[PDB]
C-alpha cells in the first residue's frame, strides 16, 4: 500500500479503553505505548475499502502537536487506525468524571491550545464535523490532542451513539445537503470553551434528547451563560458568546479566537 | 423475599398469571449480587435501543437472562445513585411488566440484567411480519394500557419511552414493557450520550410544556400506526405507497418539527375497522387535556371487542418467527 500500512503480529492489544457504535478503542503496545481504533465493520465493502483509504490520506496530511498523531493503519484483517497514546484522560472525563480542579490559567490554556489545533485543520482544509470533548485528550495533563477527526466518510454508512451537544444548530437542522462549515467546528469549540468554563455541560435541565434538538433548531434553546465562572475573565465570556451564536456567519474564525485568548493571556 | 409476595395479593391476577409471577419470584431469589464474571455469553438479541442486549446464562443459578450493556461516561456518585434507583425494578412484578434480576456497574458499562422474552421485541416481530394483524394490536393495546396504569397506580411512574422495540412478547403469549424511566440518573445520563434517528415523542414533550402520562399515550398511538402498516408514520404515506402496502428520508429534526406543526397521522381508511381507526385518533390528538386518558381508552369500543376475542397470540407468534 502505501509505508504506513502496519502488520498485525507486530501490535499486542491491551486494554479496552471506549467502545461507540462505530469502533472500540484499544490500548496498546508498538515501539511503546500506542492507541488502535478497530472498526465495527467485518464485510467492509470496495466501497467502503476506498473510504477509509481516503479518511487515511487526510489523517496523512496532519502533523501538529495539538493534533493526534496519526501513526499507521491496518486494512487486511478489520479496518483500523494506530495514534499515539495519551496519557491523561479526555477533557470529559477530567470535568464531567474526575471533577479534576483546573485553575483559570489552565482552562485558558486549554482553550488556546484547542484553538491552535483547530487553526491547523482549517488551514489543511479538514474539518472535524464531530468536536467534544471526549475527542480532546490531555497528553500528561499539559498538552491537548484533538481526535475523532476524519473517518466521516465512513461514519455515514435506531438509537446509536453520539451526542447532540455540541452540533450547531445548523447542523441539527441538516437543511443544507452540507450544513458543516470552519463555522459549526467553531460553534463546537465554543461548547467546549462552555463546558471548561462552567464545568458542566450545557442543557442541564433538559433530560429529553429531542427536546434539545428541536429546541435548539428552532431558537427556543441555547447555553445559559449565567453559570460561567465568576472568575473567568468577561474577555473570555465574550469569547464563548461569540463562539455560540445561532448565525453561522456571526461567529469568529479560529485565526481571531487565538489572537483573542492570546491578548487576554497577556494579562 | 415474602414481601414481594404481599403485593402480588394487592393486584387483580388470574390462576394462570399468579402462576407465573410466583414461578418468576422464586427464580428471582435463586440469584444475589450480579457480576461481570458471574454470566456466560450465548447470543446477540439487540443492537440499538440504548445499548446492546445478550442473552446470557448466570452460572451459579442456570438462569438465562437478558443482559443490556448501558456505556456511560459518569462520576461514581453518579453510578451508584443509578443502581440505587434501578432496585424499584425489584418490586415491578406484573403480568405487562418485564421482569428484573439484577444490576451493576462495570468497565465504562451499566449492566441491566432482566427477564428474558423469545419473543423478542414487536420492532423485530414486525420486520418479520410485515405489518401486525389488527387483532393482535387489539391484545397488544390491552397490554400496554394496563402496564402504563399499573406503572402510574403501584409506583407512581411513566415509561417515557414506549415504542414498539420496548414492547417484548413471549412464547406463552404475554406482552410486557420494558426500558421505562425508573432512574432520573439514568435518564439525564442517556439524553447526552445517545442520538436518535425517529421518535415517537408527544409534542408537548418536545416544547418544554407539562406533560403526563398522556405523552405515553401519544406515543402507543405512534406505535399503532407504525405496527399497523409496515412504516414509520411521522412522514405520512404516499398516495403510491399506500398502494404499495395494502393493494386494492427525513433527518431527525424535520420529524420533530413536523411532530408539532402538522397534524397527527391517521390509519388509512378502509383496510381496518372504524373503532380502531378511531382508537388511534383518540391516541394521536395534539392537545393533550382532550385526547384519551387510561381510564376512556380501558372502556373504548375497540378495547371491549378486543378484549372479548379470543385470540391465539401465541400461536401466530411462534408462526411468524419460528
Ligand atoms: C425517550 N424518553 S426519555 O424520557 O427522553 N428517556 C428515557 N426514557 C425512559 C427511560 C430512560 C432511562 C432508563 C432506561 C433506558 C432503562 C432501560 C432498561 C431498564 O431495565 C428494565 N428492566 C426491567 C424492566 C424494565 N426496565 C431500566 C431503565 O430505566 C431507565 O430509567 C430514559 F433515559
Ligand atoms: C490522528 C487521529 C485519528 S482519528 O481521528 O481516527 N481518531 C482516533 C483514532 C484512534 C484512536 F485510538 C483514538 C483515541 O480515542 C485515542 C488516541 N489516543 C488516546 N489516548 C487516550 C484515550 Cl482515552 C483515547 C485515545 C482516536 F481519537
Amino acid at each position: 500500500s502505501d509505508d504506513w500500512e502496519i502488520e498485525a503480529s507486530e501490535v499486542m492489544l491491551s486494554t479496552r479503553i471506549g467502545s461507540g457504535s462505530f469502533g472500540t478503542v484499544y490500548k496498546g503496545k508498538w515501539h511503546g505505548d500506542v492507541a488502535v481504533k478497530i472498526l465495527k465493520v467485518v464485510d467492509p465493502t470496495p466501497e467502503q475499502f476506498q473510504a477509509f483509504r481516503n479518511e487515511v490520506a487526510v489523517l496523512r496530511k496532519t502533523r501538529h502537536v495539538n493534533i493526534l498523531l496519526f501513526m499507521g493503519y491496518m486494512t487486511k484483517d478489520n479496518l483500523a487506525i494506530v495514534t499515539q497514546w495519551c496519557e491523561g484522560s479526555s477533557l470529559y472525563k477530567h470535568l464531567h468524571v474526575q471533577e479534576t480542579k483546573f485553575q483559570m490559567f489552565q482552562l485558558i490554556d486549554i482553550a488556546r491550545q484547542t484553538a491552535q489545533g483547530m487553526d491547523y485543520l482549517h488551514a489543511k482544509n479538514i474539518i472535524h464535523r464531530d468536536m467534544k470533548s471526549n475527542n480532546i485528550f490531555l497528553h500528561e495533563g499539559l498538552t491537548v490532542k484533538i481526535g475523532d477527526f476524519g473517518l466521516a466518510t465512513v461514519k455515514s454508512r435506531e438509537q446509536p451513539t453520539g451526542s447532540v451537544l455540541w452540533m450547531a444548530p445548523e447542523v441539527i437542522r441538516m437543511q443544507d445537503n452540507n450544513p458543516f462549515s470552519f463555522q459549526s467546528d467553531v460553534y463546537s469549540y465554543g461548547i467546549v470553551l462552555y463546558e471548561l468554563m462552567t464545568g458542566e455541560l450545557p442543557y442541564s435541565h433538559i433530560n429529553n434528547r429531542d427536546q434539545i434538538i428541536f429546541m435548539v433548531g428552532r431558537g427556543y434553546a441555547s447555553p445559559d451563560l449565567s453559570k460561567l465562572y465568576k472568575n473567568c475573565p468577561k474577555a473570555m465570556k465574550r469569547l464563548v458568546a461569540d463562539c455560540v451564536k445561532k448565525v453561522k456567519e456571526e461567529r469568529p474564525l479560529f485565526p481571531q479566537i487565538l489572537s483573542s485568548i492570546e491578548l487576554l493571556q497577556h494579562s | 423475599l415474602e414481601a414481594l409476595q404481599k403485593k402480588l395479593e394487592e393486584l387483580e391476577l388470574d390462576e394462570q398469571q399468579r402462576k407465573r409471577l410466583e414461578a418468576f419470584l422464586t427464580q428471582k431469589q435463586k440469584v444475589g449480587e450480579l457480576k461481570d464474571d458471574d454470566f456466560e455469553k450465548i447470543s446477540e438479541l439487540g443492537a440499538g435501543n440504548g445499548g446492546v442486549v445478550f442473552k446470557v446464562s448466570h452460572k451459579p443459578s442456570g438462569l438465562v437472562m437478558a443482559r443490556k450493556l448501558i456505556h456511560l461516561e459518569i462520576k461514581p456518585a453518579i453510578r451508584n445513585q443509578i443502581i440505587r434507583e434501578l432496585q424499584v425494578l425489584h418490586e415491578c412484578n406484573s403480568p405487562y411488566i418485564v421482569g428484573f434480576y439484577g444490576a451493576f456497574y462495570s468497565d465504562g458499562e451499566i449492566s441491566i440484567c432482566m427477564e428474558h422474552m423469545d419473543g423478542g421485541s414487536l420492532d423485530q416481530v414486525l420486520k418479520k411480519a410485515g405489518r401486525i394483524p389488527e387483532q393482535i394490536l387489539g391484545k397488544v393495546s390491552i397490554a400496554v394500557i394496563k402496564g402504563l396504569t399499573y406503572l402510574r397506580e403501584k409506583h407512581k411512574i411513566m415509561h417515557r419511552d414506549v415504542k414498539p422495540s420496548n414492547i417484548l412478547v413471549n412464547s406463552r403469549g404475554e406482552i410486557k414493557l420494558c426500558d421505562f424511566g425508573v432512574s432520573g440518573q439514568l435518564i439525564d445520563a442517556m439524553a447526552n450520550a445517545f442520538v436518535g434517528t425517529r421518535s415517537y415523542m408527544s409534542p408537548e414533550r418536545l416544547q418544554g410544556t407539562h406533560y403526563s402520562v398522556q405523552s405515553d399515550i401519544w406515543s402507543m398511538g405512534l406505535s399503532l400506526v407504525e405496527m399497523a402498516v409496515g412504516r414509520y408514520p411521522i412522514p405520512p404515506p404516499d398516495a403510491k405507497e399506500l398502494e404499495l402496502m395494502f393493494g386494492c428520508p427525513m433527518a431527525i429534526f424535520e420529524l420533530l418539527d413536523y411532530i408539532v406543526n402538522e397534524p397527527p397521522p391517521k390509519l388509512p381508511s378502509g383496510v381496518f375497522s372504524l373503532e380502531f381507526q378511531d382508537f388511534v385518533n383518540k391516541c394521536l390528538i395534539k392537545n393533550p387535556a382532550e385526547r384519551a386518558d387510561l381510564k376512556q381508552l380501558m372502556v373504548h369500543a375497540f378495547i371491549k371487542r378486543s378484549d372479548a376475542e379470543e385470540v391465539d397470540f401465541a400461536g401466530w407468534l411462534c408462526s411468524t418467527i419460528g
